[PDB]
């Protein structure tokens, strides 16, 4: 039974959302949630599995404050390597406990409390035998003896050990150099566009940037080291912004903020252009609400001109305080390309791929034959796909050239291959800064 | 490399419109002249540049041609789509001889054909609009 | 007598990047007995005052070689920490040595 | 040459069931150098003259062994296909070999 009219007012606030190309994903080193890529649709949902001090909640709050709320936020977990070690000496029959959880059906506790003579070890090695004998834990949990590390091996991927008194300490995330983390997350779902991470180590950050550069995504980082605001020559410093610029990585966005360590200001940057469309926006001068200007960690004052110019050399974006209004300036990737161009290009590939997929897979108007008619069909789809870019105010003109059927080698036809299809579009820029040279005041 | 009606191919919305009538089957036309000169009473002449390049593509397919069902099927689908979705796609016309060198940028389906059943087999004329009938040429700016 | 907060806020700056295998126990500054060519080793984030390698590292071991000790190296070509692997081994022929993990720990 | 339809029919009778690794190219005398055990392998239905493995199989290679070649023994103990791996690998200790995918193909 339901009433004729069901009304339920709450003294909540606004937060009308908007949908656009790109869905953020936050690579957090957590322990909850079922498998990778849990997901969340509102700040309350992200708080039902994470605490205030938790890294994921910190990132979620910044991205989801703004004003146009992002439709959905993806949260993925890095595979975990819990390590155990006795911190004290084994005393007679002191009770030791730990609970290993894999998949969903694993809550087996483990007690040994067997050190009558002396252990000086033993207990951990005793656990090794016990941990490999449990009927529901025997497969999936790889352990060692040290001189233990309950990792994962085969089938089951998620592991978690927890105790109260003895230890069950450390995290030591297994996911290595992005690739390992990426390979896992790709298997689950590949519908995310914007990627970030909780880790800030140089080894890891440089690994994601190289790894992201291969696929069609954008990496949003945030660094706070001082060694970047002093060097004016690129091949002099070892700062991550310098490392990115030297490697010429065009799919990695760097935002130099002083809160880069304990907070994730890159989340705010993502939520500025993600809700809107792809390419019909400028990631340049942006009034990111909430986040403050890029402060100096030494003086707690806004960055000076030389420091900003040094940052401009490494292409890492900052937050310039122009008319005393915190404005994210530059709006460029580490590779020297404007962010909107990279996003628009990625959208153009997706739209071209989808539109061309229809003829080949869904056989819209039938299978494409290898003559002047078939090539024309391909040109129409490519031309149509580029036309949407023009209507989107991304491009202004395009020019698609296709090969003539008679000029096609016999080898390609036998292989059922069509190459030498080219298009040449002209971008439409945006005025981000002016220079008014006033004549006089005579 | 002379004009032959057997190589002229037209493609819209990813389909391969074919089965043209033996007589005039394709008819492109701009809806407005390039310039409209205005002549003063004295005799001075000024030119008005028309910022209206829309055109009209008419196709005469014979009724039993399969593309007639394909185009009609698209039209039926396009009526059920919401107002926000697009209903236009570029109208590429290709001819190796270079007789026709015009594109149908943002072409929509304007008018449904008129069925004229008779003793013999007649044609069905599909009329397509366009936002910019762009005339091109093989010769570049040189 | 450091505290976890401390413990962690210390190993974060360590960042070992390279691992070299040795036949015998390293000296004060191991320079000889380097049996395998150095390879990159990606470590992880400190947590509860200990950092461990995240990537299963495979190193080529030449023929007629023995491996019993290792020395981690940083990006400045300065050996950081030294130790012995659990089980040494003799490679009579050309082969590959695998290290599941190495854990720099401060809990004891 | 055969037809696509002809190849599909013919391939539906090979039906490999087990896979055995080898140390030397098993051309002739395929019963020798039987390093591993006959682990079972499952193949799919023929499609465009090509069969592929239904799932990844793990090979329990014994310690101190070298594997460079394999063979697909069928139900009635016949070696129907030899073949080499990427590079001869020395399993100095106990380990398992992962076969991601093995495909029999006639489109050549």
């Amino acid at each position: 039974w339901n009433p004729i009219v069901n009304v339920d007012i709450t003294l909540n606030t606004a937060g009308t959302t908007r949908e656009g190309f790109g869905l953020p994903l936050f690579l957090a080193s957590t322990d909850n949630f079922e498998e990778r890529i849990r997901g969340y649709t509102s700040l309350t949902e992200v708080a039902e599995d994470f605490d205030e001090s938790t890294a994921a909640y910190k990132a979620a709050k910044q991205l989801w404050s703004q004003t146009p709320k992002v439709t959905q936020l993806y949260i993925g977990r890095r595979t975990m390597q819990y390590t155990v070690s006795i911190p004290d000496t084994v005393a007679e029959g002191s009770e030791y406990s730990l609970t290993v959880a894999i998949g969903g059906g694993v809550s087996q506790p483990f007690q040994y409390t067997a050190k009558e003579n002396d252990t000086a070890l033993i207990v951990l090695n005793e656990f090794k035998s016990q941990i490999e004998a449990s009927p529901t834990i025997k497969d999936g949990v790889n352990a060692s003896v040290t001189g233990m590390i309950i990792t994962k091996a085969g089938d089951n991927d998620f592991v978690k050990v927890t105790s109260i008194t003895p230890t069950t300490s450390i995290a030591a995330t297994t996911a290595d150099t992005a690739s390992a983390a990426l390979a896992s997350i790709e298997t689950y779902s590949t519908d995310w566009y914007f990627i970030s991470a909780e880790d800030r180590t140089q080894q890891f950050v440089l690994a994601m940037a190289s790894e992201i550069q291969a696929r069609k995504k954008i990496f949003f980082t945030a660094n706070a080291d001082v060694k970047a605001l002093q060097g004016t020559d690129l091949t002099s410093a070892t700062d991550v912004p310098a490392q990115l610029a030297k490697s010429k990585y065009t799919r990695t966005v760097c935002l130099w903020h002083h809160t880069a360590e304990f907070d994730y200001p890159e989340m705010a940057y993502i939520a500025y252009g993600a809700p809107y469309d792809a390419g019909s926006i400028a990631w340049g001068n942006a009034q990111l609400t909430g986040v403050a200007a890029s402060l100096q960690p030494a003086n707690q004052r806004p960055l000076i001109s030389i420091q900003k110019s040094a940052l401009d050399t490494r292409s890492c974006n900052f937050i310039d305080l122009d008319g005393g209004v915190p404005v994210v300036r530059r709006g460029i990737t580490s590779g020297g390309e404007w962010i909107d161009i990279v996003r628009g290009v990625d959208w153009l590939e997706s739209d071209l791929k989808t539109s061309l997929r229809d003829l080949l897979i869904n056989q819209k108007g039938g299978k494409i034959t290898y003559d002047d008619t078939g090539i024309t069909r391909i040109r129409q789809v490519i031309e149509t796909s580029l036309q949407r870019a023009v209507n989107r105010k991304f491009l202004s003109t395009y020019t698609v050239t296709v090969p003539k059927a008679s000029q096609v080698a016999l080898a390609d036809k036998k292989a059922r291959i069509l190459k030498d299809i080219t298009f040449h579009g002209i971008l439409a820029g945006a005025i981000l800064d002016v220079d008014l040279k006033g004549t006089v005041a005579y | 490399q002379q004009y032959s009606p057997k190589d002229v191919v037209c493609s819209w919305n990813g389909i391969a419109i074919e089965g043209f009538a033996p007589d005039s089957f394709l008819r492109l036309q701009r809806t407005s002249p390039l310039v409209t000169p205005v002549v003063g009473a004295g005799g001075q002449v000024a030119l008005t540049r028309n910022a209206d390049k829309t055109g009209t593509i008419e196709i005469e397919l014979m009724q039993t041609s399969l593309s007639n069902q394909m185009l009609s099927a698209i039209q039926a689908k396009q009526d059920d789509m919401e107002l926000e979705e697009d209903i236009s796609s570029n109208f590429v016309i290709y001819d190796p001889s270079g007789s026709v060198l015009a594109t149908g940028i943002n072409a929509w389906l304007q008018e449904l054909p008129q069925i004229e059943l008779g003793r013999d087999q007649n044609s069905k004329t599909w009329i397509f609009g366009c936002e910019k009938l762009d005339y091109t040429s093989t010769i570049p700016a040189s | 007598t450091l505290t976890i907060d401390g413990k962690n806020k210390i190993l974060a700056t360590l960042t070992p990047t390279t691992i070299v295998l040795h036949n015998v126990d390293p000296t004060a500054d191991p320079t000889a007995n380097k049996v395998t060519q150095p390879v990159a080793i990606f470590f992880s984030e400190p947590n509860n005052g200990l950092i461990a390698s995240e990537d299963t590292v495979n190193i080529t071991v030449p023929a007629s070689a023995t491996v019993s000790h290792f020395s981690l190296w940083d990006d400045n070509s300065k050996c950081v920490a030294t130790g012995a692997l659990s089980s040494p081994q003799f490679f009579a022929e050309e082969g590959i040595y695998v290290i599941s993990s190495v854990s720099i720990d401060l809990n004891k």
